[PDB]
């Protein structure tokens, strides 16, 4: 389980980054690899209301 | 504005004693909705004919609907729905309108919808971007926007410092974004009001954040586009900036002596920012226009 948060010129995360991406529809996505593996996994859409960065 | 107009008037029979106009808006087809004394009217401008709006029972200030005009019945039903109300007024008490069809009949709106909300109403609006009816809602200093519909039904966006009134401009391609502006401050929402940002300003490429009330600047008009915004400070200023997402940058435009207490600017086309002013002829009564 991982907490990640869009970094700009704030260090601190922000909870109008996260809801500048959520109201256009965009969350991250966490990309594993390896010699022979490739898997994808999207954090889920939430609103911002509470949440101050994604997990 | 080419050519020269004379000044609309009231014809007069339907005496409506003093004749401001609080707020007017262009409804589909050939009429346009006039606020005047607190009293909705409709005028068409290929005829000289005026017509009072029978719904409207208690004063309103302010008319407020969307347009869209893709070739279709459906941008035509979007456009029928309308608002009216008195901006300003006690959050209980005040009694909004709405309108089905066009302008032509107002029905009162049910206050069971909204006893959850105590405090001045800034607005309310259709936000047919989001699917959603938003009420600007300002219950101290700070301005909120709810949102009655299911999803979010009742929640608040995140509040925004709201001292005096402000004026709502809705940028014509209901892509969510919005403009509230009065004399002391500008702000915009690249959201559809979640988020209320200020404004940055570019100096010598370094942007910092932007108070009107803070420089002194007082703002005499703004031009709105679908992608873009400008506006002319009162002190012979006009700043003209790229309003988008990851927030509105501003920069101030080469100086020139643009303000006469009767120019105003809108946008021609894209790129393109025009200067209007009335010029009075004493023999003919009718106006001339310098434009620039
Ligand atoms: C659904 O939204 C509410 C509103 O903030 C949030 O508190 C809740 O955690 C969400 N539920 C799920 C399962 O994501
Ligand atoms: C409205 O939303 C609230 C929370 O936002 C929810 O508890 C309630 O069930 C919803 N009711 C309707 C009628 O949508």
């Amino acid at each position: 389980k991982v907490r990640c948060f869009f970094r700009n010129e704030n260090q601190s995360p922000s909870k109008e980054i996260l809801g500048l991406f959520t109201s256009g529809g965009l969350a991250p996505n966490m990309i594993i690899t390896n010699s022979t593996f490739y898997g994808g996994y999207y954090f889920k859409l939430t609103p911002f209301s509470n949440r101050l960065e994604w997990l | 504005f080419e050519s020269s107009l004379l000044p609309l008037t009231v014809p007069k029979s339907l005496a409506v004693g003093v004749p401001s106009i609080t707020s007017a808006h262009f409804v589909s087809g050939s009429l346009v909705l006039f606020v005047i004394s607190g009293k909705g009217y409709s005028y068409d401008y290929y005829e000289n004919t005026w017509r009072k709006l029978e719904g409207i029972s208690e004063p309103v200030s302010h008319i407020s609907g969307d347009v869209c005009c893709f070739k279709g019945s459906f941008c035509l039903e979007l456009s029928n729905n309308l608002f009216a109300y008195l901006r300003g007024g006690q959050i209980p008490g005040t009694n909004i309108y709405f309108s089905d069809n066009g302008g032509f009949s107002f029905q009162l709106m049910n206050t069971d919808k909204l006893s959850h909300l105590t405090g001045t109403l800034g607005g309310i609006f259709h936000l047919h971007s989001m699917s959603q009816v938003g009420v600007l809602m300002v219950e101290n200093n700070l301005g909120t926007f709810h949102y009655m519909e299911y999803p979010l039904n009742h929640s608040m966006g995140i509040a925004f410092s709201y001292k005096n009134l402000l004026e709502v401009i809705m940028k014509p391609y209901q892509r969510g974004f919005m403009v509230l502006w009065n004399q002391k401050s500008i702000l915009v929402s690249s959201n559809s009001g979640q988020i209320v940002e200020h404004v940055r300003l570019i100096d010598q490429k370094i942007f910092t954040d932007l108070d009107v009330e803070h420089a002194n600047i007082n703002i005499y008009s703004v031009a709105s586009n679908a992608y873009e915004l400008a506006f002319l400070v009162a002190e012979d200023h006009l700043y003209y900036g790229s309003q988008s997402y990851m927030g509105t940058y501003v920069i101030k435009l080469p100086h020139q002596p643009l303000w006469s207490t009767h120019t105003s600017i809108y946008f021609e086309d894209i790129g393109i920012l025009q200067v209007l002013t009335p010029v009075a002829d004493p023999h003919f009564a009718a106006y001339d226009f310098d434009k620039c």
